[PDB]
């Protein structure tokens, strides 16, 4: 058999793929179970469990016809019931009752959910979902949604067996294999914390044919020797392997694989830099007094303040850690929305977005947005901002310098570095009598119940965070609804919580900021609704209520995987994160090897995406 | 959905 080895990072809190938002609990249950569409090689939407689907005239109907060699399996492979058009009736009523933290989803464009779920009804059977037979589902929503079929990637619109949800119980979707059925292209066979993930080909699967490793074995890895990737590739033992050319090793790497090296491009997927605006938790700070917290929960408040920090963080010196200094800049993104994710009048959203800076003020004249460049870093432009800054803050009593804590794992050596030259960078620019970022080096329980695994804004422990945002569906709002102050998936993360809109979410302009997602989200002529999300994307830049850092993608590495095997997506989890169409063989990528396959893959693609386009008025009654 | 910076280091 052929296997496919790589390493993980992140232990899920859970398999509940209902409930969850974060990518810990996607990534791996886009190998376990489908949902009634997919993605080929090259980002076309094709049928999964749905062979077959129409859209009414109008848009509002959506009918999805099920195959039927279609099955649920146990964690071991036993056959436990068919899918069925109920199962996703179930699933949808699940998250609604459980509060699902992906709901923003759904609860906004299925007909009559947003009433289920606030109470405004109590019977589910006015909610737009319904199972015609045992074959046939049926959405209804509010308004038309050109992007609702890629909405189906996301796992919220994945099936569930309500008989094996009542058998279960509380016990359901738990981080063990046993806790969910399975009906996408891999069982689980191991989940063991901080060891290992482990999959196997279901040979039962409806796909089986398409399967093309029939085992996965991913090892944790903490970031404390980024040279074991490498070494394993070269002993045999990895599939793929990310290159470090700041490593010791690099040099000699450098030589031995000069004819292998292979350069990802950058993806959908927008790392941010944010405040936390809101903090209530000190267990992991260097400040010793409360004027020097209170002086800091004023800083972040004022736009000044975050412009100054926005303009003294150097990305390029950033990246460098990572990539080293001939990569620095082929990691950087500088929107949340990436810069080409849409097109507006052939130009595309970073251009729009450019024009938009033009009523924000003197310090965004004439900005670029393109990826793979800092259009951010200017001293002098910081140095300005920060002396308005310091005036405006130094009448409210505000003591200088302004503390920042920025937690970091004690094991990730490369994040450390990249931690160091954002202090560096900083306090360079400002000066460490104006701030000082002070690094928290913590456990791997402390770095996760502070920051991506807290469940509560009060529990972030931090004054900076760097988190990102991996694209739902095919519309700008998956990105910048995550701020809105009613359901905004990354508020937490700013510390403060969704749903509640307290003054000093008011004090940023987050509630003016969710007034002009509601009415963007109204247009339904795609150039114009573009248009309002590049205002809406303007708007959150001169806010600075995020510092764009950097992009997934655009890394070295050594690859024994096939190029342009697997299924890609622009969004949602059945892209990269789904191991079924992948390919692993014996001879090790070259990079001209991979740079023809791309050159095919491009011209495929568009050929591809052009035919599916062409295809789609098939599906109308 | 919530991405962790961490992956970026061997993705």
């Amino acid at each position: 058999s052929k296997t496919y080895n790589y390493v993980y990072s992140s232990d899920p809190s859970s398999l509940n793929y209902l409930a969850e938002n974060r990518a810990a609990t996607s990534d791996i249950v886009a190998n376990l179970v489908d949902g009634l569409l997919e993605n080929d090689q090259y980002g076309n939407i094709i049928p999964s469990l749905a062979e077959d689907w129409t859209v009414s005239q109008d848009g509002l109907t959506y009918t999805y016809k099920l195959r039927k060699d279609a099955k649920w399996f146990t964690s071991e492979g036993e056959e436990y019931a068919p899918v069925t058009a109920q199962d996703f009736v179930t699933g949808l009523q699940y998250a609604a009752d459980k509060k699902s933290e992906a709901l923003y989803l759904v609860q906004d464009s299925v007909a009559g959910l947003d009433d289920y779920i606030t109470g405004k009804t109590s019977d589910f059977s006015t909610v737009g979902v319904k199972a015609l037979d045992d074959q046939t589902v049926q959405y209804t929503l509010v308004k038309p949604e050109l992007y609702w079929n890629s909405k189906t990637l996301a796992t919220i619109l994945f099936p569930v067996n309500a008989d094996f949800l009542k058998s279960k119980g509380d016990d359901f979707g738990k981080a063990d294999p046993s806790s969910i059925l399975y009906n996408g292209p891999f069982l689980m066979k191991a989940l063991v914390s901080k060891s290992a993930i482990e999959y196997k080909k279901n040979p039962n699967y409806w796909d089986a044919k398409n399967v093309f490793v029939d085992d996965v074995k991913l090892t944790y890895y903490d970031g404390s020797d980024q040279e074991s990737l490498e070494r394993n590739f070269t002993a045999g033992a990895y599939t793929t392997a990310r290159l470090f050319p700041n490593s010791s090793s690099y040099e000699g790497i450098k030589e031995k694989y000069k004819n292998n090296i292979i350069y990802s491009m950058q993806n959908s997927t927008s790392y941010f830099f944010n405040f936390n605006l809101d903090r209530k938790s000190y267990n992991y700070t260097s400040k010793t007094s409360d004027i020097e917290k209170k002086s800091t929960q004023e800083a972040v408040l004022n736009k000044n303040f975050r412009q100054a920090i926005n303009f003294a963080f150097d990305r390029t010196s950033y990246g460098a850690q990572s990539e080293g200094k001939e990569g620095a800049t082929k990691i950087l993104r500088n929107l949340v929305v990436p810069p080409n994710f849409v097109s507006i009048k052939g130009k595309d959203f970073g251009e729009v977005v450019a024009s938009k800076m033009v009523n924000y003020g003197k310090e965004w004249q004439g900005i670029n947005f393109a990826d793979g460049q800092d259009p951010y870093y200017n001293p002098e432009k910081a140095k300005a901002k920060f002396a308005e800054a310091k005036k405006e803050l130094e009448a409210k009593g505000v003591q200088f310098p302004i503390h920042l804590d920025k937690t970091v794992e004690v094991t990730d050596k490369v994040g450390i570095q990249g931690v160091s030259s954002i202090k560096q960078s900083i306090e360079s620019v400002l000066g460490s009598d104006n701030v000082v970022i002070d690094i928290q080096q913590l456990t791997s329980d402390e770095f996760d119940s502070s920051g991506y695994f807290a469940q509560t804004a009060a529990q972030k422990d931090y004054d900076l965070y760097h988190g990102g945002w991996g694209p739902d569906y095919q519309d700008p709002s998956t990105y910048l609804d995550i701020f809105n102050t009613n359901s905004g998936g990354f508020l937490q993360n700013l510390g403060l919580e969704p749903g509640e809109a307290n003054d000093k979410a008011k004090a940023v302009g987050l509630d003016v900021y969710t007034q002009m997602l509601e009415e963007a989200n109204k247009e339904q002529d795609p150039a114009k609704r573009y248009e309002k999300y590049a205002d809406i994307q303007a708007w959150l830049i001169d806010s600075s209520l995020v510092l764009p850092s950097v992009s997934r993608g655009g890394t070295p590495s050594l690859r024994r995987t096939v190029p342009f095997a697997a299924a890609y997506g622009l969004t949602g989890t059945k892209g990269v994160e789904s191991y079924k169409y992948l390919k692993v063989q014996d001879k090790i990528v070259t990079t001209d090897e991979y740079a023809k396959a791309r050159e095919k893959w491009l011209k495929e693609k568009e050929e591809s995406n052009k035919k599916a386009q062409e295809e789609l008025a098939k599906h109308v009654k | 959905a919530i991405q962790s910076e961490k992956a970026r280091k061997h993705n």
